[PDB]
């Protein structure tokens, strides 16, 4: 049973107005054109798998079911774009759930191993860091033992930090510089 | 400031693709005011210089697309005034974008729409044309 | 050619033996691949996008900087990197609030994105500017194999932006990889995920697992000798994947998984110690038997 | 006499009300130099609207009437009449579009389209002011009408203006006349034999004694106006002697050429010496000399030496009043979307090519086989929606025929061998006119007929079998589908004829964002163009079923007549004319008229430029070319034109 | 209207016009075919023209009389939402 | 994921003869005039407090799904006939 009171009637407007101006207000907002054809689920290789209905998430945001927000069916999503290449409604559909993904992170929903995988490129400028193992290999290939990376640049990795500040995403993955570890 | 622009569209396709932008309710800025001829090929210089001389920032004109022409080949005199009449304007001081001529058929309202839109967009930044006020001394 | 080498973070630190064999492939076909000095992560457009967009251009305007002042275009050998590049160049060409947006955030570390970078991949690169002609010619060893091509989704994904033709029957890395003397072979579900993208292998790794499984399961009914791919990152779970399969599901393959540039330079008689072949988790021993 | 201007400004309900504020407006009309009366009104077209205007014109003698309202193209007409009622010229009337052109695109930006009505109503009275009267050019109207298509919707407009006795020229571009229903083995929702139906009409129209069939021709050429058409018709040369033809068929079986039949769409193989279908009308054979080597070897066969490679192609010249354009459709082509394999897989087929496998007289035999080992399958598929409802395809209307012809040809299948099972894959199922709710009903109760809701993300060949796999989401259970078939039938959707593009340059007639003709209105006039005389009729105007066409064919019969059974219309009067006080004769005027209506003539001992007023159609390409300013069109004169351009700045 | 959102009057009104001053059409507004006789190109029609209780040709329908009338009808246009005088007009563009 | 080798295709036709004679061929066989309106499921009282939806049992019927003959749901309806009384298609 779903009643009136258990609906928010801004769902789609909140999921616009997060997607303004990146990556856009008109590619969000294609949400709206969408028809429940289910061709994105059909399409979609995780929804064989698993529970994951890509058409599904489409239809809570347009009825207003903030629950898809709390969903570990939307980090099901591989971002293969082949529902974004098959709807015949023009539904930026990859874009949407990218987009729906943003207010999960700020709701608190987002999974520790993605956190850490956001600390790496805070802390190290990279999802995936160079390490000793690295540096060895390199040497014995024949390419420069660090490779010219934001990792081994002092200049660059402070450009970052300025910019992670000054966007919140620090604060979003809940990140304490002084103890250079997530809260 | 808001910028005036006038349009000329012909009465066959493209003034038919500003009425099927109003039918799907296809907004864009409100900047434009057109105005009816028959074909594209009753455009000539005289009335885009008018329109500069009068205070327009920016000038538009929509015409068939070239062969489709109502009558048969009115755009493809059109087509070759203005192209002498952009580097006119550029030999006056009138940017050259200060002038949009398109193509566009009855069928195409959502083409009008964005066609109004970026023309605003580039009259907006490129300021008022200063032509009457320089006049005016 | 001259193009700013964006490396990214899995070549550079995981599988180098892809980045020397892309430098001697690139210097073989006439290409001058100059040093991107300090660029970081692209970053990654599946899960940097999901987690929040501003961040996502912002850090990728900020590497796109880098070559516009060294004014040059970029090249990349990888499909995230090039997804994200590329999607971020023409946001930033197309969309003047977002470019306002970044241009604010940009100013503080004194950067300023002005358009004039355009974002490569080396497989259409090759295919659009240098020709397959080119790769035939610098073959030493032809490599008479069967190969199961894995396009990966961000090398040719979004078409309405990417404009290098068809995504759901191409023939551009067929091509490229047949050139070689090898054999494309056709399978189901052929332009399929891998089960990476997305962020899914960090956080549902089983689930990642289980589409690489069946890609490798098709490769191989195919008659499919190896894989080849244009994405570190596909190679990384084709390659890897292979061992956790082994340890989650039970399946046993040891199925050759070799990147497009690895396989162009075994085609240019470059030493498989050289290429780095060794250091794969599933070892390439039986397709350098089978070559 | 100085100017007496009559502005009404109309808020057409809250159409332009709701968004520009028309009071205002109204009271700014007041402010411009001979405006003496200014009024706002919900309906300006509607009686107490219409009567408004005439008691003004009356009372308060005005001289010129400015309606700022709908598009001219919609009402220009209707206004022109309401004021002609009350004695003013209908040529010192003018519009103000503020509905199409403003209240309608800038329903978010009220003030700012409040103040563009107000410099529209502005510049439509400055030109108002220097409007001249001018005579609505009478003219008369040729008694007979031309066809161009000889579909359903042809064969009936030329059976309706025949039967009403008109003379009426049907012209086919094919060697026979029947279109695509020729095509079709039954007929949704009755299941009746198309050409069993069909055969009839085309006896009756290939006999009628008020109709000229002109089969395997071509309108190359139309030129003037309403009641005044020159065409010509070129009647295309078959290289074989129409009267010596017997109709047999024994000059094709020595062809060495196989060309695909276009017939039964690309499935079968005809030779380049051909007859379309069984019951063509006329019954006459072709040699196609696109795919013609000319070895001379059906020559020898042919008893009667009717071939003649000698032959050409006649010119006919015909002078008719109206022209009614039913031209059809074609099948869209589905390789676009890949994710289906069509042009791929040997078993994926469209809709218009299983009509042929199931038709008696099909490539077949009647017979829906797998072209891949020429079995029959066992289990079915159809796909709804293929190239329509689709913007990736560019096509975003619905093809309207696609529902009901999928279950119709399901419930022929099921009638043939009923041990098939057929699943049909859609999103809406459209049986919206009378009996096919009950068709669709019918095809799911009595035949067993299955529906899948969900529109299919791709189609899987079993290269080792040639079996289909439709991967689709059955939205009605929130779960993936994986079913196996053995054929698989695209329901296609419908888009213009190739030739569309040909037949719209020589009539002049514009298209509608689908493709499809353009008809002067949605509801006011369907089968009208805005282009006087000439009229629509069929699938060429949009995508429709055989009833829809076959009206549509009647109302076309029936709004041609009028011009033809009045004698006389009238034209714009909005010509040029040369002032031979200011001709020096520069001759830059006469190349510019694709009519050749201006020319040099000699006038008081000197050359002049003079327009033929009949030949001219009002551009106004040649005065703006002219560079004395001697030659001038009438109602868009360069000083109207520059008193327009000075109202949007300023009052003049 | 769909699906163009004219308003319905866009249309028909100048229709309704036309057709009430057509010189070729006889309109018999508020009457009904009561009886119809024989067959195809022969028929012998009875018109009721119905009384309206007004004299159509002195009538000018301006409406003083309706501000009058102290009787109120649910008006069969307004399917009963609206309510009308005994003298009435349907709607104000009939 | 359902494949063909999951469902029954009979199934329908199954349940059809096994109402002949009794409740009757015409009465069953109104189970392919079903066109998913949902109007059962929304009148089932029982639906109102389990995962039983009237309507996906018919329509798993018509699919095939074999799992159907071994759910729980099938007899969580108290058969009140209120979907009988509503059902615009007529389906018994
Ligand atoms: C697969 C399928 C199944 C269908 N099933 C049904 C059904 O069961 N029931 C139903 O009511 N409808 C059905 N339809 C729709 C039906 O086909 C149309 O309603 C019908 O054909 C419309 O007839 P038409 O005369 O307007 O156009 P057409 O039938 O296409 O005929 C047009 C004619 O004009 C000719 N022509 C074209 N260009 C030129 C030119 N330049 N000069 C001269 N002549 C020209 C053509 O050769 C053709 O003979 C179906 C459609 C499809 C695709
Ligand atoms: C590569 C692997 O990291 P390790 O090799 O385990 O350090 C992996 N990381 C990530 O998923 C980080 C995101 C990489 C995104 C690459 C886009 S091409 C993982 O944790 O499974
Ligand atoms: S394919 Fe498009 S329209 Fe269809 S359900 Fe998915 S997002 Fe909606
Ligand atoms: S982008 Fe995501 S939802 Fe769309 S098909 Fe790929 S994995 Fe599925
Ligand atoms: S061309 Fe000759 S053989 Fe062929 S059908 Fe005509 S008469 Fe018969
Ligand atoms: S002459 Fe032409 S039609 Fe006759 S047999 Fe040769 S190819 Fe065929
Ligand atoms: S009629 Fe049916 S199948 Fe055809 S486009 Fe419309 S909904 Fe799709
Ligand atoms: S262009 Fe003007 S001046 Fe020249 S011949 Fe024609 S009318 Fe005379
Ligand atoms: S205005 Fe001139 S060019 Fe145009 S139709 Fe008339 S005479 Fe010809
Ligand atoms: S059709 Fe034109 S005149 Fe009539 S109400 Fe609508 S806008 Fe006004
Ligand atoms: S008062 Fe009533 S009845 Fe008399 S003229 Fe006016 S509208 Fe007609
Ligand atoms: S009410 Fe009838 S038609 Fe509607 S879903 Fe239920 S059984 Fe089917
Ligand atoms: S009869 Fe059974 S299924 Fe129908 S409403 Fe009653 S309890 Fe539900
Ligand atoms: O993992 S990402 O989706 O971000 C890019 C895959 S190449
Ligand atoms: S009529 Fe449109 S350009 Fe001639
Ligand atoms: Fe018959």
């Amino acid at each position: 049973m779903i009643y009136s009171s258990d609906l928010n009637k801004n769902l789609a407007s909140q999921i616009i107005e997060a997607g303004t101006p990146i990556p856009g207000d008109d590619v969000v907002s294609s949400l709206k054109a969408c028809y429940q054809c289910g061709t994105c689920t059909g399409s979609c290789p995780s929804g064989r798998r698993t529970s994951y209905r890509t058409r599904k998430v489409i239809r809570k945001a347009l009825l207003g079911m903030d629950d898809v927000l709390d969903s570990d069916d939307i980090w099901k999503c591989t971002t293969c774009y082949t529902c974004y290449e098959r709807c015949p409604r023009d539904v930026k559909v990859t874009e949407i759930i990218k987009t729906i993904r943003n207010l999960a992170a700020q709701k608190g929903n987002m999974a520790k191993a993605h956190k850490m995988t956001a600390m790496y490129v805070l802390k190290y400028g990279h999802a995936v860091p160079a390490n000793k193992n690295t540096a060895e290999l390199r040497k014995s290939i024949g390419l420069s033992e660090k490779a010219p990376i934001a990792q081994f640049s002092e200049k660059d990795l402070n450009e970052m930090n300025t910019l992670i500040k000054e966007l919140g995403f620090d604060e979003l993955i809940g990140f304490d510089w002084e103890k250079g570890a997530l809260k | 400031w808001e910028p005036k622009i006038i349009g000329f569209c012909c009465n066959w396709c493209t003034y038919g693709g500003a009425d099927t932008a109003g039918v799907g309710r296809m907004q864009y800025p409100p900047s434009i005011r057109i105005i009816r001829v028959m074909c594209s090929g009753r455009i000539e210089p005289s009335l885009i210089l008018k329109a500069f001389k009068e205070g327009a920032d920016g000038v538009f004109v929509g015409g068939c697309h070239l062969g489709d022409c109502h009558y048969d080949s009115g755009n493809y005199k059109w087509q070759r005034r203005v192209m002498m009449l952009y580097e006119l304007l550029e030999e006056l001081g009138i940017e050259k974008e200060r002038l949009n001529h398109e193509w566009i058929s009855a069928s195409e309202g959502e083409k009008f729409q964005n066609t109004m839109k970026d023309f605003y967009n580039k009259i907006e930044a490129l300021g008022p044309c200063k032509l009457k006020e320089e006049l005016d001394k | 050619m001259k193009y700013a080498f964006f490396l990214g973070c899995i070549m550079p630190n995981r599988y180098a033996g892809v980045e020397a064999a892309t430098r001697t492939v690139m210097e073989k076909l006439g290409v001058e691949l100059v040093d991107m000095t300090g660029a970081s992560c692209c970053p990654a457009p599946g899960v940097f996008g999901s987690f929040d967009q501003k961040t996502w251009l912002t850090l990728a305007a900020r590497n796109l900087c880098i070559a516009e002042e060294m004014g040059v275009d970029i090249v990349t050998v990888c499909n995230g990197c090039y997804g994200s590049l590329f999607e971020a160049a023409h946001l930033l060409h197309d969309n003047k609030e977002a470019l306002n947006f970044v241009n604010e955030k940009l100013d503080k570390v004194g950067k300023e994105y002005k358009g004039n970078v355009k974002v490569r991949h080396f497989a259409e690169l090759i295919y659009n500017d240098i020709g397959v002609d080119k790769i035939a010619e610098k073959v030493e060893r032809p490599l008479n194999i069967n190969v199961g091509v894995h396009y990966g989704c961000h090398f040719l994904k979004p078409t309405d932006v990417k404009h290098l033709g068809s995504a759901e029957r191409p023939v551009m890395l067929d091509e490229i990889v047949e050139a070689t003397g090898a054999k494309s072979v056709p399978y189901a579900d052929k332009m399929m995920c891998c089960g990476a993208g997305g962020g899914v292998r960090a956080r549902e790794l089983e689930l990642s697992l289980d589409m690489t499984n069946e890609k490798i399961e098709n490769m191989i009914k195919a008659g499919a000798d190896c894989t080849v791919n244009v994405c570190p990152f596909c190679h990384l779970q084709f390659d890897r994947g292979q061992i956790e399969i082994k340890e989650k599901f039970g399946k046993e393959y040891n199925f050759p998984v070799l990147h497009l540039s690895q396989l162009l330079g075994l085609a240019m008689g470059m030493d498989p110690k050289d290429l780095a072949l060794s250091v794969h988790q599933i070892s390439v021993d039986p397709l350098l038997k089978k070559i | 006499e100085e100017p007496r201007i009559g502005v009404y400004v109309c808020h057409c309900g809250v159409n332009i009300g709701g968004t520009v504020d028309c009071p205002d407006v109204t009271e700014f009309a007041k402010t411009l130099k001979n405006v003496v009366v200014a009024r706002d009104y919900k309906y300006m077209c509607a009686d107490p609207g219409q009567e408004m205007i005439k008691k003004d014109i009356k009372e308060h003698n005005l001289n010129r009437v400015v309606v700022a309202a709908c598009s001219p193209r919609l009402h220009e007409p209707t206004f022109r009449r309401c004021v002609a009622e009350a004695g003013l010229n209908p040529f010192l009337f003018e519009f103000a579009n503020i509905r199409e052109h403003c209240s309608w695109v800038h329903m978010h930006e009220k003030e700012k389209a409040t103040e563009k009505a107000k410099d529209l109503v502005r510049m439509a009275v400055a030109k108002a002011r220097l409007l001249e009267p001018l005579e609505f050019i009478k003219v008369g109207v040729t008694q007979r009408a031309l066809v161009i298509g000889g579909g359903v919707a042809g064969i009936q407009t030329a059976l309706d203006l025949g039967d009403m006795g008109f003379e009426t020229i049907l012209v086919e571009k094919t060697p026979s006349v029947g279109g695509r229903m020729a095509q079709l083995d039954k007929t949704f929702p009755t299941n009746d034999c198309s050409i069993c139906i069909l055969a009839p009409k085309m006896v009756d129209v290939a006999k009628h004694p008020n109709v000229k069939l002109y089969a395997y021709s071509e309108v190359v050429d139309v030129q003037g106006y309403v009641g005044n058409f020159k065409v010509k018709i070129m009647k295309k040369a078959r290289y074989i002697d129409e009267t010596k033809c017997t109709g047999c068929g024994q000059c094709s079986e020595v062809c060495p050429i196989d060309v695909p039949n276009e017939f039964d769409m690309g499935i079968g193989m005809r030779k380049a010496i051909y007859k379309p279908f069984p019951q063509a009308v006329p019954a006459k054979y072709t040699i196609d000399k696109e795919h013609c080597i000319e070895c001379g070897l059906c020559a020898k066969v042919c008893g009667p030496n009717a071939i003649d490679f000698d032959q050409e192609p006649e010119i006919i010249e015909a002078e008719v009043g109206t022209i009614i354009c039913a031209i059809g459709y074609d099948a869209f082509d589905p390789t676009v979307r890949e994710e289906y394999g069509y042009g791929v897989y040997d078993n994926v087929v469209t809709a218009l090519e299983l009509e042929r496998m199931i038709n008696a007289s099909g490539p077949t035999g009647g017979k829906v086989i797998r072209l891949s080992d020429g079995q029959k399958p066992k289990r079915i598929a159809f796909i709804q929606c293929v190239g329509s409802r689709d913007a990736k395809v560019g096509n975003k209307y619905c093809s309207n025929v696609c529902c009901m012809y999928a279950m119709k040809n399901s419930q022929l299948i099921k009638e043939k061998s009923p041990d098939t099972e057929i699943d049909i894959y859609y999103m809406d199922i459209r049986a919206f006119s009378k009996g096919y709710e009950e068709f669709y009903e019918r095809s799911a109760k009595q035949y067993g007929i299955k529906f899948m809701r969900g529109r299919p993300s791709q189609v899987i060949e079993d290269p080792e079998t040639g079996n289909l796999v439709v991967r689709a989401e059955d939205t009605l259970l929130g779960e993936i589908l994986e079913k196996e078939y053995d054929l698989v039938v695209l329901s296609v959707g419908m888009v213009p004829t190739k030739s569309a593009d040909e037949v719209q340059k020589i009539l002049g007639i514009s298209r509608t964002p689908d493709q499809f003709f353009m008809e002067a209105h949605p509801k006011l006039r369907p089968v009208d163009t805005a282009t006087d005389g000439v009229y629509l009729a069929g699938a060429c105007q949009g995508p429709k079923d055989i009833p829809a066409s076959v009206a549509q064919g009647s109302a076309a019969a029936s709004r041609a007549a009028i011009p033809l059974a009045k004698g006389e219309v009238e034209v714009e009067p909005i010509i040029a004319s040369v002032d031979a006080e200011i001709c020096g004769g520069c001759g830059v005027c006469v190349k510019q008229c694709p009519y050749g209506a201006p020319r040099l003539v000699e006038k008081d001992g000197k050359v002049v430029a003079e327009v033929i007023s009949a030949l001219c159609k009002g551009c106004g390409t040649c005065p703006a070319g002219c560079p004395s300013g001697a030659l001038e069109q009438d109602h868009f004169k360069t000083i109207q034109l520059f008193k327009q351009i000075e109202g949007m700045f300023r009052d003049t």
